[PDB]
């Protein structure tokens, strides 16, 4: 998997940059189209690859 | 609003704004504000007549 | 200064009746507007306003024995209807400097049946494709454009 | 018209009556200003609770009548009253109305042409909104923010001037007809005033709200503040809105008005005149004031004289109040001793000599001050609070923020007060080549130390190892400073306190005189010395822009150019009124005499020979045009002039006029070697070099009021000469008397005559020759 995704705050003014291991643990916050292109998937990835 | 500082003391303020409005001193202050405005506007119009 | 005082001043006691040559370059004028002018001016066979921050031609009054125009640096825009009926016996006609977005504006001055020569310069409409020919053929009495005839014949001096 | 007629018949039934004829007929116009107080005198305690009262009534708003019919304003629109018949008791002349009138006025009322003119009438608060556009704001944060009380400026203001030629230029942009005998600031600063001119001039407008809003402009505001970070007006505006004591609002405003790199380049030209001027021992004191005035740099668009930015100006810095010293200026009360300030909170003291030997013996007599003395200081992010007593420092509190600044000021502090065995016996590694006499002056031992002290760190070290170190006892571990400024440390140096938060700058609005010696040591009504030549960085390069220094001394161009220079500052030197000379040729027409004029005679050589002809048929074809019809343009006239010495000859005119320097000047464009602006036409810049045109006669761009008044003169009273306009001032005839009605209640008499010579020049040359 690519590079991670990034958060931020309304202003913009606090931007975070995790990994892509790590978006299964912060689902609850990414937007549906990016989560229903992903739960499906977790069965799959291992680490941060996708057998 | 325009900057984070703005948006931070318009969420303070809405939140205390909401705590405050539901007491009953709130009700008297609004039964104040609106007699007493009413009972000015009387007073300054009408003298002379009860 | 001001219309009104520069053309006072230029009138070392004269009548508004008896000159045959004006200036007002470098002044002026409220609104943008003429201001000053009437109909007692009949032997007036020239005129000059240059850089008065001129933007219309409303006030200009009927004068017949005018000649020669000029109207550089300023920013009139679309009124080219009266010099039909103000001016019809005018020949040489400058607007160099001035806001011109069409041609359509340009069309009334094909009354001017006296008409030899015009001058457009820096103006939006000369940023055009095959401009001097159409103009050509819109004004057919017309034959110096900016100082050159077709064909490129430069006009003499005077 | 009418109106000038009701108008005069005003005044005659105000004459009619007795006592109105009294108070007019007696004293002078002044007593207008006490009248205007005796009369609308009333206040109110409680503002809120009367206008909330007020706005009940069915009519709070007086107003004006013929206004309102004139407006085809009804008393009622629908059903809702407006106003009625009625006379306001105190003015007698207005009728009461509602409020609810603006409403319909301002929705269905008369529309004026254009209302962008405000634009320019408040350009402050326009700039404020244009400045806050600008900032990226980065991210609220909270914190203990540490935040000094000093005086600073709250608004970004360009050419900050003072009240008394503030006050000319609401009246020569306003009232011109009205306005008071010319000024030396309206002759010297005429760009200013076409270009506040041009934009309100000919306008509906209510005068007074723009004099006002001008007078506003050009005020900085000076406010007594808590301060955090950087000190710009660009800041201080929406201080506000960057930070308090717990918060934090980060922001980027480095890049909006910058107004820090014209007092840079000041400082600058300051430094490098005070030390051009130290070559001249016995008459640098001269030199340096001929230095400064024969020099200008750029403000914006105009151009200003060094002399006058100098007086404007706030810096508190040595280059600056030697300056100011010099040419008579006021200053602050605050000093300085190297690269950092001082303030005196209290105390006295007396001079006492006392030796020192550099090496063996060599006894050199040092002064030091005898009594208690408590001082503020500051260093670059660092600020303290000590005290001397007797040659000897009692105590030091600081309350920086940097372990370097605070070594620094502890050290030049020490310095200060001649504290320390050092002083008492000189360190071996300075020798007497140092001592003194650089350039022949002697440098007092204070200052040795100082320039030890900067020369190595080890030095310094061993200047703060001489303060008696000690043991930290407990608690007093945290107020402690080690030898490399630690905050805490087992081990300290003696009595020198530290703390947290910076000490807050102490303020007094008092103005102290201060003269300055032959070497350029400014003493100021008692011993101390304010400032001195040995506290300003040893020398440096730069390539300063858009200045002036005419002078030949600080010049690095070559004789052909300055040649030119100097030419047309001579061709400009005839424009002065009398006969004979270019502005009684040009009225009477007499262009030929032009041509032999000496000026041109002397300028002739340069013109390039091969082809002077063709150039002299040109320009002399050109003036004639512009002098016969009587439309002309004085500077193109001064431009080919020159060139109209030699006769006629025929060939091609390529169009530029060549010098034998491969310079031309091609006649109508502006550039280098002659340009000028139609917005300032009292300058022609030669070279870079600016050459002021006297201002005597007018032309078609320039035309106006002001281009004629440093012509005119004062003169003996004569009544026989007539009373003329202003506007008639034009035509009048070189050398002709005429009286004129000037400012208010005044009647002068004015010759056409330029008679205003140097009056410093005169004034020193005489006072010297006192002291032969």
């Amino acid at each position: 998997l690519g590079q991670g995704i990034r958060l931020s705050n309304k202003r913009k003014t606090k931007e975070v940059i995790i990994k892509a291991e790590k978006m299964g643990k912060y689902k609850n916050l990414m937007r549906e189209e990016y989560k229903n292109l992903f739960e499906p998937l977790e069965k799959y990835i291992q680490k941060d690859v996708c057998f | 609003a325009d900057n984070e500082l703005e948006d931070y003391a318009e969420h303070l303020n809405k939140t205390m704004e909401g705590v405050l409005q539901g007491t009953n001193c709130a009700r008297e202050m609004g039964k104040c504000i609106l007699t007493v405005g009413a009972l000015m506007t009387e007073c300054r119009l009408f003298p002379g007549k009860i | 200064m001001e219309m009104g005082r520069r053309i006072h001043l230029e009138l070392r006691n004269r009548t508004p009746s008896d000159v045959k040559e004006l200036v007002l370059d470098n002044s002026r004028s409220n609104e943008g507007k003429l201001e000053g002018l009437t109909d007692e001016f009949e032997e007036l066979e020239f005129l000059s306003t240059i850089n008065v921050g001129l933007t219309s031609i409303a006030n200009l009054p009927k004068l017949n024995k005018l000649k020669k125009l000029e109207l550089s640096d300023n920013r009139v825009s679309g009124g080219l209807e009266v010099l039909a009926e103000k001016c019809p016996n005018l020949t040489h006609l400058n607007l160099s400097g001035n806001k011109i977005k069409d041609l359509s504006t340009i069309e009334p001055l094909k009354k001017l049946e006296n008409l030899k020569s015009l001058d457009l310069f820096n103006c939006e409409v000369t940023n055009l494709n095959d401009y001097r020919e159409n103009v050509f053929k819109l004004l057919p009495q017309l034959t110096y454009l900016d100082g050159y005839d077709r064909d490129d014949k430069e006009a003499p001096d005077s | 018209m009418s109106l000038l007629l009701t108008i005069a018949k005003e005044y005659k039934r105000l004459c009619q009556d007795a006592k109105a004829a009294q108070m007019m007929t007696v004293g002078t116009v002044s007593n207008y200003t006490t009248f205007k107080k005796w009369t609308t005198s009333r206040k109110e305690k409680n503002p809120s609770l009367r206008m909330r009262w007020a706005m009940s009534s069915k009519f709070p708003i007086i107003a004006n009548k013929r206004m309102l019919e004139e407006a085809q304003i009804p008393k009622e629109h629908n059903n809702v009253a407006l106003w009625e018949d009625t006379e306001d008791v105190s003015k007698r002349d207005h009728v009461l109305a509602s409020a609810s009138c603006i409403n319909y006025w301002n929705f269905c009322g008369p529309c004026v042409n254009n209302s962008e003119v405000i634009k320019e009438v408040y350009k402050s608060r326009f700039g404020r909104l244009e400045r806050r556009k600008e900032i990226m704001w980065k991210e609220l944060r909270f914190t203990l923010v540490d935040r000094q009380r000093r005086r600073v400026d709250t608004q970004p203001v360009e050419q900050r001037l003072r009240t008394g030629e503030i006050k000319d230029l609401q009246m020569w942009t306003l009232f011109e007809d009205e306005a008071p005998l010319a000024s030396k600031f309206i002759l010297d600063n005429y760009g200013l005033v076409k270009e506040m001119r041009s934009k309100f001039a000919n306008k509906p407008l209510n005068k007074e709200v723009v004099a006002h809003m001008l007078e506003k402009q050009f005020n900085p505001e000076s406010r007594f503040l808590p301060v955090f970070g950087a000190i710009r007006p660009e800041r201080m505006e929406l201080i506000h809105a960057l930070g308090g004591e717990t918060w934090i609002q980060e922001a980027n405003t480095a890049g909006i008005s910058n107004v820090d790199q014209r007092k840079n380049d000041i400082r600058a030209v300051c430094r490098k005149v005070c030390l051009a001027a130290n070559a001249s021992i016995m008459n640098a004191k001269s030199k340096l004031v001929e230095y400064i005035k024969s020099t200008s740099m750029r403000i914006g668009e105009t151009e200003r004289k060094l002399e006058e930015l100098i007086l404007e100006t706030d810096d508190v810095s040595p280059e600056v109040t030697l300056c100011k010293s010099a040419l008579g200026g006021q200053l602050g009360k605050t000093l300085s001793f190297g690269p950092m300030l001082l303030k005196k909170i209290s105390g006295s003291g007396v001079k006492v000599k006392d030796t020192v030997y550099i090496q063996g013996v060599r006894a050199v007599q040092f002064e030091y001050w005898s009594e208690q003395e408590e001082f503020y200081g500051e260093y670059k992010s660092a600020t303290a609070l000590f005290s001397r007593k007797e040659r000897s420092l009692e105590w030091i509190t600081i309350g920086g923020g940097i372990n370097e600044d605070r070594k620094r000021l502890l050290a030049m502090c020490m310095i200060f007060c001649r504290d320390g065995d050092y002083f008492k016996d000189a360190p071996a590694t300075i020798t007497m080549a140092d001592l003194s006499t650089k350039l022949g002056r002697e440098i007092p031992y204070q200052y040795v130390m100082m320039n030890w002290i900067q020369k190595s760190e080890d030095n310094l070290e061993a200047l703060l190892y001489s303060r008696g170190i000690v043991e930290t006892n407990p608690g007093k571990m945290g107020s402690s400073m080690g030898i490399d400024g630690s905050k805490r440390a087992i081990k300290s140096l003696r009595a020198v306190t530290i703390q947290s938060g910076k000490i807050d700058m102490p303020e007094s609005k008092e103005k102290i005189h201060l003269e300055l010696s032959d070497n350029l040591e400014a003493f100021d009504s008692s011993g101390r010395i304010v400032a001195t030549i040995l506290d300003l960085p040893s020398d440096k390069k730069v390539t300063f822009q858009d200045v002036s220094f005419q002078h030949p001394d600080l010049a690095v161009l070559r004789d052909e150019k300055t040649a030119i220079t100097k030419g047309y500052e001579a061709l400009i030197k005839r424009l002065g009124t009398g006969d004979n000379d270019i502005p009684s040729l040009i009225a009477k027409k007499d262009y030929l005499s032009l041509y032999n004029l000496p000026e041109v005679k002397l300028m002739a050589p340069l013109i390039r020979p091969n082809r002077k002809g063709v150039y002299s048929r040109v320009a002399r074809k050109l003036v004639s045009t512009q002098v016969t019809t009587g439309h002309y343009s004085l500077h193109e006239l001064i431009k080919v002039l020159p060139f109209t010495y030699f006769a006629p000859k025929q060939g091609m005119f390529e169009g530029r006029l060549f010098f034998s320097n491969d310079s031309f000047v091609e006649p109508g464009v502006n550039n280098n070697v002659f340009s000028w602006s139609k917005a300032d036409s009292s300058k022609i810049y030669c070279h870079g070099i600016a050459i002021r045109v006297p201002l005597v006669v007018g032309d078609e761009h320039m035309d106006t009021s002001l281009a004629l008044l440093e012509g005119f003169s004062v003169c003996e009273n004569d009544p026989r000469a007539p009373m003329v306009t202003r506007q008639d001032l034009i035509d009048v005839g070189f050398g002709q008397k005429v009286r004129l009605f000037v400012g208010q209640g005044s009647v002068r008499t004015f010759k056409r005559t330029a008679s205003q010579r140097a009056a410093s020049s005169d004034v020193n040359k005489n006072v010297k020759k006192i002291k032969m």
